[PDB]
């Protein structure tokens, strides 16, 4: 069971930030979902929460500047932040309650994988995608992107997993985020290499091969 | 306010028992304290619930303790996938008064790890632009300080690098780094010879390597 978080990634100051977290799978649980955020490099901040009951609960710093709801019809939460500024770019997650309970926090049993949002007034660009050609070490280089996530690179469509390495991106002296994924594999492999790289606010879908 | 965690961080060797602890002004209601480990770029996972509970599948070294105000986290067999933050999470009533800890970092320190290196050369596609990324690879190396410099035509470089480092392995507890230079086509084209030599404390010598251009 999943919750799948969805929401623009880049977003510019004065705008409503609209996030959702949709339960992908059936529960027979009366649960509840919390939403919770992060700002870089720091801790988990408490946003506000919905029970079983859809009693909407809300942080005292968010009463005022957030709606939470949820929409039945397609279990789906909706999180509204309205009038964001650069302070409100952080990893936004919504969690799990299993007792139902709106305004708790010590147990959160299942979590979404965040999505990432960032305030700034700078232009959204997608990456470019290049092949690391040659154990032996393989990879590629996403770069020359903004904002720096919601973005994703898995190998071999999943398939590959052991030896990987996705590095933090770097903002580069252009003003724009790079990184690279590299994956060690026997010295004497010829088999195929596919990085599959999303960067959602460009809509760049690649995947790219990776050949000797 | 937040909840108060003890020490910001700590560091312990693989087998140790290291203890984490979390303090509130007001009383915990109702036994509402639950603790989340949160690897790096991964969402928290919940540890331990109603102060002392685990999580199915969490491996018995996780243990929780404490009442009231007063709880501590304990690992009792500290390994490397223990790499994380962790944060302690608490219910004071059923209204709102709710919050989290500041979160404590948890390092595991082992055996100096020598890197493995391997370096890239800007692919034909990126050439066709007119930039130029050099990539130069450390492999599964500990400790983390490491010193990479770039050199063409054995000149050095300065100003046109950048790197990033992965945390600790869950297996192995090494880091990985990578260091990137870059350049442009033109200034890539005048030139041979790229290296990387790198510096760090498990290489009895610095280890270079490089390759020309074609």
């Amino acid at each position: 069971v999943q919750l799948v978080e969805s929401g623009p990634g880049c977003v510019k100051p004065s705008e409503t930030l609209s996030l959702t977290c949709t339960v992908s799978r059936f529960s027979l649980i009366g649960y509840a979902i919390t939403w919770i955020r992060q700002p870089p490099g720091k801790g988990l901040e408490w946003i506000g929460g919905i029970s079983s009951a859809a009693t909407t609960f809300y942080s005292s710093w968010a009463k005022s500047r957030v709606t939470i709801s949820v929409d039945t019809s397609k279990n789906q939460f909706s999180l509204k932040l309205s009038s964001v500024t650069a302070a409100d770019t952080a990893v936004y997650y919504c969690a799990r309650d299993p007792r139902g309970y709106g305004a708790a926090l010590d147990r959160l049993d299942l979590w979404g994988q965040g999505t990432c949002v960032t305030v700034s007034s700078f232009s959204t660009k997608g990456p470019s995608v290049f092949p690391l050609a040659p154990t032996a070490c393989l990879g590629c280089l996403v770069k020359d992107y903004f904002c720096e996530c919601p973005v994703t690179v898995s190998w071999n469509s999943g398939a590959l997993t052991s030896g990987v390495h996705t590095f933090p991106a770097v903002l580069q002296s252009s003003g724009l985020y790079s990184l690279s994924s590299v994956v060690t594999v026997p010295s004497s492999s010829l088999q195929t290499y596919i990085c599959n790289v999303n960067h959602k606010p460009s809509n760049t879908k690649v995947d790219k091969k990776v050949e000797p | 306010i937040q909840m108060t965690q003890s020490p910001s961080s700590l560091s312990a060797s693989v087998g140790d028992r290291v203890t984490i602890t979390c303090q509130s002004i007001k009383s915990v209601y109702n036994n509402r304290l639950g603790w989340y480990q949160q690897k790096c770029g991964k969402a928290p996972k919940l540890l331990i619930y109603e102060t002392s509970i685990l999580t199915s599948g969490v491996p018995s070294r996780f243990s929780g303790s404490g009442s009231g105000t007063d709880f501590t986290l304990t690992i009792s067999s500290l390994q490397c996938e223990d790499f994380a933050t962790y944060y302690c999470a608490g219910g004071f009533d059923r209204s709102g008064d709710t919050t989290f800890g500041q979160g404590t970092k948890v390092e595991i320190k082992r055996t100096v790890a020598a890197p493995s290196v391997c370096i890239f050369p800007p692919s034909d596609e990126q050439l066709k632009s007119g930039t130029a990324s050099v990539v130069c690879l450390l492999n599964n190396f500990y400790p983390r300080e490491a010193k990479v410099q770039w050199k063409v035509d054995n000149a050095l470089q300065s100003g046109n690098s950048q790197e990033s480092v992965t945390c600790q392995d869950s297996k192995d507890c090494t880091y990985s780094l990578s260091s990137t230079l870059t350049l442009s086509k033109a200034d890539y084209e005048k030139h041979k010879v790229y290296a990387c030599e790198v510096t760090h404390q498990g290489l009895s010598s610095p280890v270079t390597k490089s390759f020309n251009r074609g």
